[PDB]
């Protein structure tokens, strides 16, 4: 039964991408969304059963996957309470989207092979996941890469495209570097990959690094978020999966999987790329690239959560699961945006008649990204702001992070709807079929669900704080939000052309590691051995 | 230009095909053309979808066989409908159900 | 297939190759003029 | 093994009185045949004989020839991939010498005797001196460069294989003796260093690959690559471990520093199949330095890494000779649109630049993964260092298929029905290596 | 510690009388000995039978060393998934006889360059143990951590 | 035989014009600029054998000065 | 003014005189430019261009050597760490220059 | 036309250059006939010679190869001058 989600998935996958020719895009665009449907049973069983009843299961695929001398490592799945709820989130927007990606997708050659993507993409992320060992989860993570690379550069004959694709491996091959390295420090001083025996209490610093640096390029962190805004080049699908839940929240499971961290480290890196991502937020002017920069600044509060409290781990997943739901929202509203105005710049968006579905869900899901009360991101957001007080720090740059959040969501609500039409005089049109309304209704029904159900056990469990101190993120998300409404200047030109260039990280790689490591290229091979070693 | 004589054995450009895109109708790929629409697609899909549930059937038997429980359940669960080795559940005061 | 008889007779005929070879390798100078090197061999001079 | 090295004799020997029409289906029933005959070695081969599988000798020392654990690998890998190269080449004169080169190749990897094995490998030196300088697209720089390299390296391996026989003896590996002196183990070392490509002694494989064919190029990267390591396992390891010892920082930095310069020459290539030639030698230190470890975890992984090489580098070399053959160019940036115009070739290239990734799937990683695990028990910085620098390779695979990928082009270039049949058996030995069949 | 030459043809020839003890029956498991020929070599390839039946004795030794880490493991496994939040506590015994299993295997036959395991970080533990007892008592303050109770889930 | 030399011209109107160039040289980096970058890049990714010098040196200075204490106290007892 | 030289059948002719010019494996060869076949011949011998400089041999000698310097450095302190860890006596690596004769450790001995 | 490699100078310059190698040639009995008489006597006074270490050998070695000339390379350059 555990298996059988997985199996959906990449069944999905082999079907749509190697005989879609005989199921043809209509058959994609049934055996897609059931397959998916499926899972999502499977996957609703598999969180009652461990989370709610607390029943973990150990399925053995097969033994010596890797066995040479000492080393043996084994295809194992373990459904732990944390793995049940990732799988169910991921599921649930992974259904979503194939449900989405029928009509969004139609006016696309290779729908079949999109379909089989998304499918196989789903399907590594739930191995990453559910994996008892070290292997299964670097398995999952490079699986997620690569189909991040084939799913970003989905547009060949577009240079950035590609060139986005390549921005991406190239990182997350620097990502995983760190974390092989982790990995055989951990086997070599414990024994075994499995996360049973991989506890250690007290750890070197070198293998605590190496973990964080790894982590940093999944979950996108300062120096290693270039690639989270270039990723945009991909169709909007692809943009939902990516950022919601499948590649930035995974090195968050794996720092709250294995609590290897260190506190002064993640909690400086997570609330400078908060202030940071809002700061990039701010100056943008594509829709899908503020809602980037926002999954940057959420990435930032989960990590920083982390050095708080012992909940911290719990804090983080919880918002990992709220996050996701009302950010794939605001990608698939955004993308039906896009789709009906034929546009991407937030000046020329404007008020229209529409459907109320979509304007509802992208007016829930800002409002959760905003922190308004009585919601599910509210109060995930708060556990993490309140718990930070401690860390003075950090409470500071995440509350001030809370101010920009709001405004560039409030400016973002404001352009799209309450602000005038800036769109030209043409014929320009979307229609919307049942399926993108059924899509938007499970997404409905996550965040509906996830404000009776909770997001961790001790998220309504006090923090002693005084009143004014647990009710500040409150009147600071409001003071954004009116500061945003009425679209006032907050910085001079000059900070602004700073945060619309992204901090410059990308042109420093350009200036001095880009020309270097040709110029090392160059050494190495036209003065060397084309040269020096060359005969006339 | 005259069309090739295989043209005739080539398929025609599909109703999602808009009518101004043109592609070349001799390259094969696995995934499928630019806008398919098979003729006997229903059928495929059915076929696709019996293969699909058998393969479910065969995961499910493995599954079963090899879903280890080492722990009790703190309330009754599904699995003990259709797998045997689910230990008696223990609440969590400690008295079995 | 007895493999412990075909491992002991392979490596017994290769030390009986070694120990053939090293007494080949002991070898004094067969040079006519050399009567002190080869004092005992028996040879006849038709001069 | 008597059937296998039957059969090993029986190849060029048929050619002698086959017709001259039917030579390339003998040749090819012949190469199957061969391949058989060593899946009954395998069989015959029990694993409770721990030191040696087989031994057979025909009357002399010189004539010894047995299998071990690596020269098993090797010599089914081989006899695996020449049927491959057999139908992708035409005429009696290519057969002959194709065949004469694959005999000589596989009769080395099962001989013990240092003599024997320097005179069966260097049998096959004119034969690449002819095959790489044909006459319209061979390159004759090129031969000489393989040729000289090849000759004293060999020479150098010969007289430290004379100065052994004459102290000890015996040269055979199956008699124990060890040396301290570095100047044998130097002249042993430099027939390694040279074949597999390290540098600075690396710059004969490039101009060797660009212009042999296809064939010729899968056979030099499929095995005669991993000759290195069936002569380090067999005849540098047991008797000069003294040396390789003494020796640990030196091995690590010509190893660590070809690893970094050979990824950085690579993103220098403009040309297929030097990019594919610059990988292999890229991927060959970390094989080099695992063995050097003289460790359990050293030695398989090695040996499992070379069987990936074999089967990821023929891959592609096949592939990028049948997209030369559909549009006479080996150029990147004439090669555009890739992906819409051949999607079969495409997949199937894009899933071999992926093995040789190293991405989980595949055999690489697996063989990886068990070398990083052996330079970690040696040094976690040993294998940091590894690790780090693999991203050089990423930049040029990727800068490589975006290149390839997208694009206008006019032209349908597409793989034919003869060149799926002859990457058919790669792709299925990459899975079946892949989910954990090493 | 000094051999004579005479005492080493000796030996010689007692090696040889043992291999024609072993030539006179057939066994199936001749290379998977499971006593080795004991010696007092200087260096084991001066007699090659000896060589090569210890090395497979070695090689026995060490298949039947990785199979037992495997079960051990897999006790550990089991025992972690049965307690629960009681496992620290209740695998502390298994996992430390599962180190030790580990480390056996790795360390028996490392090899020339390769260091020691340390799985449970019991040889840093002795040399923190060490460095404060000798800081301590010669009144230097020590720039390293304490040893601890416990620095894994067993050593 | 060779491909055409001569550019087509119809969507100039549309997406402008070509005769606008790039100002790049195409030329590296100067030699003094790449000594100092590689000699600052390279040792930041060469973070962990610096971290595994300055401990080895400390572990080795703290035996020391224990012998030389233990020396010490073991000439005069 | 094109034919189909392919034949499924097994009939396949090639038809040297055919007015019409078959559609052999030759007509998907890429058209080629002038200009960047005189790259491809520049770039390859760029062995031509190669002057001695000092420039150029402060770029070999800092990069290159530098790196090989750089590694055998680490190496080494590498070696006498695991040295210090295994408990062995220093070995007697090539080009240091010890007094003591260890080399391999004895298995039988206990370090 | 393909690509082909710059060949330095002119034509007529490199011509003329190569003319300087059509001289009168004389015959290498002349040469030999002293180098035989020469290496006799030279090789009866090599068995008087003092032993030499094996460094200062080589370096003469050395010397000698740096200091021979070609007879092609006096051959284009010998003048019937002072
Ligand atoms: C690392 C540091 C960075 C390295 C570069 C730093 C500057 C290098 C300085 C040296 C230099 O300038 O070289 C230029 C110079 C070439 O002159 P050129 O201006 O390029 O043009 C002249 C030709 O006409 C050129 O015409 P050509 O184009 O036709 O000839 C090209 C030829 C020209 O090449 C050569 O002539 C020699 C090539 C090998 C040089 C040997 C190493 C020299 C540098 C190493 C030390 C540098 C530290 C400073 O290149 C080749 O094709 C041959 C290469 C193929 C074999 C590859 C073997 C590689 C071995 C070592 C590689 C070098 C290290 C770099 C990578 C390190 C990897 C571990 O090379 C030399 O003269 C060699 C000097 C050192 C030779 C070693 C000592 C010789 C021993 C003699 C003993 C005497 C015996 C006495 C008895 C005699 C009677 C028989
Ligand atoms: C009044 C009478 C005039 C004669 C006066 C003397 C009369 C004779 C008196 C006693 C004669 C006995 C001793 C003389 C030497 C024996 C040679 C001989 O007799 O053969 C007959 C010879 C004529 O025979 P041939 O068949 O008509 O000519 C053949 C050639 O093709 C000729 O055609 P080619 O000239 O057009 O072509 C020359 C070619 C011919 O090739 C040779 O010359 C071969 C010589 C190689 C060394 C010879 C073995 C050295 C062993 C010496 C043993 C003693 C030391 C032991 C330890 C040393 C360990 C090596 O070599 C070259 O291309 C020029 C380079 C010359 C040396 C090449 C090696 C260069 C290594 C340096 C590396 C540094 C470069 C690094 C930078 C590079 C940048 C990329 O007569 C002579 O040449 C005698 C001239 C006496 C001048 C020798 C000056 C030094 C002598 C001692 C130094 C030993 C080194 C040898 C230097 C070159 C000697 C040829
Ligand atoms: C884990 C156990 C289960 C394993 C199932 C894995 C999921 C499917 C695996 C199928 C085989 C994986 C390798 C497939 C061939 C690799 C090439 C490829 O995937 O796509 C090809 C062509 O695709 C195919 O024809 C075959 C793909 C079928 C299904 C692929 C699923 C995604 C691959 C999974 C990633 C492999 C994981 C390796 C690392 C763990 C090229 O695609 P593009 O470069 O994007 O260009 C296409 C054209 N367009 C520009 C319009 C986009
Ligand atoms: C042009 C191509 C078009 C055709 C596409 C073909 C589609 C291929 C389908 C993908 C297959 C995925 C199956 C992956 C599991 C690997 C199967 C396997 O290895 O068989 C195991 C048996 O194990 C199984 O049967 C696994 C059950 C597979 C079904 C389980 C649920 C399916 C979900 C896929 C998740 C798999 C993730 C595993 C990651 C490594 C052999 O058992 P042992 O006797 O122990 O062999 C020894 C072990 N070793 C191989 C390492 C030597
Ligand atoms: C006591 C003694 C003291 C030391 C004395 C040293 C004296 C010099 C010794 C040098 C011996 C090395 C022999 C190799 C010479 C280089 C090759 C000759 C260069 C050459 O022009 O060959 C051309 C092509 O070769 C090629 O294309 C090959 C490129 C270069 C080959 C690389 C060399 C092999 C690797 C070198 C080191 C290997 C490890 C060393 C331990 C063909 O010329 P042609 O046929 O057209 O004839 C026309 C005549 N101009
Ligand atoms: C400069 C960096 C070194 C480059 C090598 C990089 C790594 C290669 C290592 C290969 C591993 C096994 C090889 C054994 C030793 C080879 C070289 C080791 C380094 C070395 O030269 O040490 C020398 C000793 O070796 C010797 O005395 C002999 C050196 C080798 C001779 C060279 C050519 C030999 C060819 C012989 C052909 C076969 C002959 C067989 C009879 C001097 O070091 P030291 O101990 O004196 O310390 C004095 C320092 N103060
Ligand atoms: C003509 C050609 C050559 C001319 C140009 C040469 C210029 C290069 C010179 C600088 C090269 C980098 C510095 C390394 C050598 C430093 C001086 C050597 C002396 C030495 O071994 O000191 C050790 C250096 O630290 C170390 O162990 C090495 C630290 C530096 C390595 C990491 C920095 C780069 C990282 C990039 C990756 C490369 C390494 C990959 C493994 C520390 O002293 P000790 O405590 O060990 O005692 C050993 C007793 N002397």
């Amino acid at each position: 039964m555990f298996l059988l989600a997985v199996y959906f998935l990449f069944f999905s996958a082999i079907a749509n991408g190697f005989f879609g020719r005989y199921l043809g895009v209509r058959g994609s665009q049934l055996l897609g969304p059931s397959a998916l449907f499926l899972a999502l049973l499977c996957s609703g069983t598999i969180f009652y059963e461990v989370c709610i009843q607390g029943c973990s299961t150990n399925i053995k695929l097969f033994e010596n996957f890797v066995y040479s001398n000492e080393l043996n490592v084994s295809a194992s799945f373990l459904y732990d309470p944390l793995a049940a709820t990732m799988t169910l989130t991921v599921v649930w927007i992974s259904c979503a989207v194939h449900a989405y990606q029928n009509l969004y997708m139609r006016g696309d050659g290779s729908q079949t092979l999109f379909t089989s993507y998304l499918s196989a993409f789903t399907g590594f992320m739930l191995i990453l996941v559910a994996g008892q060992n070290l292997v299964m989860l670097f398995i999952g993570w490079e699986g997620i890469g690569v189909c991040s690379y084939l799913l970003i550069g989905y547009y060949g004959s577009r240079v950035s495209a590609v060139k986005s694709a390549n921005k991406s491996l190239i990182v997350n091959k620097i990502s995983d570097g760190f974390l092989l390295g982790s990995m055989l420090y951990l086997w070599f001083y414990t024994g075994s990959f499995s996360y049973c025996s991989l506890a250690t209490f007290q750890i070197p610093d070198v293998v605590s690094i190496l973990v964080l640096l790894g982590a940093i390029g999944k979950s996108s962190q300062l120096f290693f978020h270039v690639w989270l805004a270039d990723a945009m080049e991909g169709p909007t699908p692809v943009s939902a999966l990516i950022h919601a839940a499948t590649l930035v929240t995974a090195g968050i499971y794996v720092l709250c999987k294995l609590n290897l961290h260190s506190q002064s480290a993640v909690g400086i890196l997570g609330a400078a790329t908060a202030l940071m991502g809002g700061l990039f937020g701010l100056a943008a002017n594509d829709l899908k690239r503020v809602i980037a920069f926002s999954t940057c600044s959420q990435l930032g509060y989960m990590m920083a959560v982390l050095s708080t409290c012992d909940d911290g781990a719990d804090f983080a997943m919880g918002h990992l699961v709220s996050h996701a739901g009302f950010k794939a929202t605001l990608f698939l509203s955004a993308g039906l945006s896009i789709a009906k105005e034929n546009n991407n710049f937030l000046n020329r968006y404007g008020s229209r008649q529409g459907s109320p579905t979509l304007s509802f869900a992208t007016t829930i899901a800002s409002l959760n990204l905003l922190g308004f009360p009585e919601l599910g991101g509210f109060y995930s957001k708060e556990s993490i702001l309140n718990n930070a007080y401690i860390n003075q720090g950090v409470s500071i740059i995440l509350t001030l992070a809370t101010f920009l959040t709001a405004f560039y969501t409030s400016k973002v609500l404001a352009q799209l709807y309450l602000f005038p039409y800036g769109n030209g005089r043409q014929q320009k049109s979307f229609d919307i079929d049942a399926t993108t309304l059924i899509c938007f209704g499970l997404l409905l029904s996550e965040m509906l669900l996830r404000i009776f159900t909770g997001s961790s056990l001790s998220q309504n469990m006090t923090t002693n704080l005084p009143a004014h101190i647990k009710n500040l993120p409150f009147w600071v998300a409001l003071s954004g939000a009116l500061s945003g409404l009425a679209t006032t200047n907050l910085f001079s030109s000059n900070f602004m052309r700073f945060f619309g260039n992204r901090g410059g990280f990308d042109v420093f790689y350009a200036r001095k590691c880009s020309n270097v490591f040709y110029h090392n290229a160059y050494v190495s091979y036209t003065l060397l051995d084309r040269g020096f070693l060359k005969l006339y | 230009v005259p069309e090739p004589p295989y043209a005739k054995y080539l398929a025609n450009k599909s109703h999602y095909c808009p009518p101004d895109f043109h592609y070349s109708r001799e390259i094969y790929a696995p995934y499928g053309g630019y806008f398919n629409d098979p003729k006997g697609w229903r059928t495929n899909t059915a076929i696709a979808t019996l293969v699909m549930l058998a393969g479910a059937y065969a995961v499910f038997c493995f599954g079963n066989a090899r879903e280890e429980r080492l722990r009790a359940p703190k309330g009754w669960i599904p699995s003990q409908l259709w797998n045997d080795n689910v230990p008696t559940p223990v609440d969590y005061r400690g008295k079995v159900l | 297939v007895d493999s412990q008889a075909e491992w002991y007779a392979e490596y017994d005929k290769l030390e009986k190759a070694r120990q053939k070879r090293r007494i080949w390798k002991w070898r004094d100078s067969d040079s006519r003029d050399e009567y002190a090197i080869n004092a005992e061999e028996p040879v006849i001079y038709i001069r | 093994m008597s059937l296998y090295l039957f059969m090993l004799f029986l190849q060029p020997l048929s050619l002698s009185f086959v017709s001259r029409s039917f030579s390339k289906i003998s040749s090819l029933m012949m190469s199957f045949a061969t391949l058989w005959s060593a899946v009954y070695m395998w069989f015959t081969s029990n694993g409770a004989n721990q030191t040696f599988y087989q031994v057979v000798s025909w009357g002399s020392d010189w004539s010894t020839f047995g299998v071990c654990y690596t020269s098993l690998y090797i010599s089914l890998l081989c006899a695996f991939i020449f049927p491959i190269c057999v139908i992708l080449v035409q005429g009696y004169r290519a057969l002959s010498i194709l065949i004469c080169i694959q005999t000589a190749v596989s009769l080395s990897i099962v001989s013990l005797h240092m003599l024997a094995f320097y005179a069966l490998f260097e049998s096959s030196l004119l034969l690449f001196f002819i095959l790489i300088g044909r006459r319209k697209y061979g390159s004759l720089s090129a031969a000489y460069n393989i040729s000289i390299y090849t000759f004293i390296s060999a020479l150098g391996f010969l007289i430290s294989a004379f100065w052994l026989n004459w102290s000890f003896g015996s040269v055979c590996a199956l008699l124990p003796n060890e040396e301290a002196n570095s100047f044998v183990a130097f002249g042993i070392f430099i027939l390694l260093w040279v074949k597999a490509p390290l540098v600075p002694f690396h710059l004969w494989l490039p101009e060797a690959h660009v212009y042999a064919p296809t064939a010729g190029s899968v056979l030099l990267a499929g095995v005669l690559l991993k000759i290195s390591i069936v002569g380090l396992h067999v005849f540098f390891l047991p008797i000069c471990a003294s040396s390789i010892v003494k020796a640990f920082p030196l091995i690590l930095s010509i190893c660590l520093g070809s690893f970094i310069f050979s990824s950085f020459s690579t993103l220098k290539q403009i040309d297929l199949k030097k990019i594919v030639a610059y990988s292999s030698i890229s991927h060959m230190a970390i094989v080099f330095l695992s063995s050097a470890t003289n460790s359990g975890l050293g030695i398989q992984g090695a040996v499992l890494y070379c069987i990936a090489h074999g089967l990821i580098s023929p891959g592609l070399f096949l592939l990028v000779g049948i997209l030369y053959k559909n549009t006479n160019t080996k150029l990147v940036f004439y090669l555009r649109g890739l992906s819409q115009q051949a999607p079969v070739w495409w997949s199937v290239w894009v899933f071999f630049m992926l093995g040789n990734l190293a991405f989980p799937l595949f055999p690489n990683f697996i063989a990886e993964v068990v070398c990083l695990s052996a330079l970690f028990k040696n040094h976690e910085l040993y294998a940091y260092a590894f690790i780090f620098f693999s991203f050089v390779g990423t930049v040029y695979s990727s800068t490589v298929l975006g290149r390839l990928k997208g694009g206008v082009s006019s032209q349908c270039v597409d793989a034919s029905r003869l060149d799926v049949i002859s990457w058919n058996p790669l792709v299925l030995a990459t899975v079946v290596t892949g989910i954990g069949y090493m | 510690t000094t051999a004579t030459i005479e005492e080493r043809r000796a030996f010689h020839k007692e090696v040889l009388d043992i291999v024609q003890s072993k030539l006179a029956n057939k066994n199936s498991e001749w290379a998977r000995p499971e006593e080795p020929i004991l010696h007092n070599l200087k260096s084991e390839k001066e007699e090659p039978h000896v060589y090569y039946h210890n090395n497979n004795f070695r090689v026995t030794r060490q298949l039947i060393h990785f199979e037992k880490t495997k079960i051990f493991e897999d006790e550990l496994d089991k025992c972690m998934r049965t307690h629960g939040e009681a496992k620290y506590r209740k695998c502390q015994e298994i996992a430390k006889r599962f180190q030790a299993s580990c480390r056996v295997a790795s360390n028996l036959e490392r090899g020339p360059n390769a260091r020691k395991r340390d799985v449970g970080f019991i040889y840093q533990n002795n040399k923190l143990r060490e460095l404060e007892k000798d800081a301590k008592e010669l009144g230097l303050n020590n720039p390293f951590p304490p040893s601890s109770p416990r620095t894994t889930i067993g050593y | 035989n060779y491909a055409s030399l001569k550019a087509d011209t119809s969507m100039d109107h549309v997406f402008g014009d070509s005769t606008n160039k790039l100002n790049y040289d195409f030329q590296l980096m100067s030699s003094k600029e790449a000594f100092f970058w590689n000699y600052t890049l390279y040792p930041i990714v060469g973070f962990p054998i610096f971290l595994y010098l300055y401990q080895f040196n400390k572990l080795e200075n703290f035996e020391a000065e224990i012998a030389a204490a233990k020396a010490a106290k073991a000439a005069s007892e | 003014s094109s034919r189909i030289a392919g034949d499924t059948t097994g009939k396949y002719t090639p038809n040297i005189f055919s007015p019409e010019t078959p559609m052999d494996r030759s007509f998907s060869h890429v058209p080629k430019n002038p200009f960047w076949e005189a790259w491809v011949f520049r770039r390859d011998n760029i062995q031509r261009e190669f002057v001695w400089t000092w420039q150029t041999i402060f770029d070999l000698a800092t990069f290159v050597g530098g790196l090989y310097v750089a590694m055998y450095a680490t190496a080494s302190f590498c070696s006498r760490q695991n040295d210090k860890r295994n408990g062995y006596p220093e070995r007697n690596y090539y080009f240091s220059d010890s007094k003591s004769n260890f080399v391999i450790p004895d298995e039988r001995e206990f370090y | 036309d393909e690509p082909k490699h710059q060949i330095p100078g002119n034509a007529l310059d490199n011509w003329a250059f190569l003319r300087t190698y059509a001289k009168p040639l004389p015959d290498m009995i002349h040469y030999y006939y002293y180098v035989y008489l020469f290496g006799f006597f030279f090789v009866y006074k090599v068995a008087d010679f003092p032993e030499y270490s094996p460094r200062v050998l080589v370096m003469a070695a050395l010397i000698g190869s740096l200091f021979y000339v070609r007879r092609d390379w006096v051959h284009r350059e010998f003048k019937d001058s002072p």
